């Protein structure tokens, strides 16, 4: 579980 | 036995089984805005179920007032009433909180409950 960056987080 | 107040194992059940019929009781460890752009701000949460923490929680925009009026803040204890899981292209999973009720304010809880460890996704 490498933490998800904000850049790819509202990716949906 | 403060950890008894939290749905220990809920995070693993969400991430491993895809279970979304549960209404788990979780503690907010941290909230921060995430870089958005010109649109409503989005809020990311580090949540704990007493056993694990998980940083991949996102708040639905319709719940933004709870953070901006400070009823949903670090240390508070809340029960999730509706949430969805979205899996990114790279395989990591996002838990979007749609409905939740703050059961106990951050001021009333006061501290991080137990010693949860980061979930291994």
């Amino acid at each position: 579980d490498n933490g998800i960056d904000d850049a790819y987080f509202l990716e949906a | 036995h403060m950890v008894g107040q939290l749905s220990r194992g809920a995070i693993a059940a969400i991430m491993q089984k895809g279970d979304t019929n549960i209404k788990p009781i979780l503690q907010v460890i941290n909230i921060r805005p995430i870089t958005t752009g010109n649109s409503p701000p989005r809020y990311r949460l580090l949540m704990s179920d007493g056993l694990n923490t998980l940083s991949s929680f996102m708040l639905a925009t319709q719940l933004n007032p709870l953070v901006e009026e400070e009823q949903l803040s670090s240390n508070c204890v809340c029960q999730i009433h509706r949430f969805i899981v979205n899996t990114l292209k790279d395989g990591r999973r996002v838990v979007i909180l749609m409905e939740l009720e703050v059961l106990k304010s951050a001021e009333a809880v006061g501290v991080k409950i137990g010693n949860p460890v980061p979930y291994n996704e």
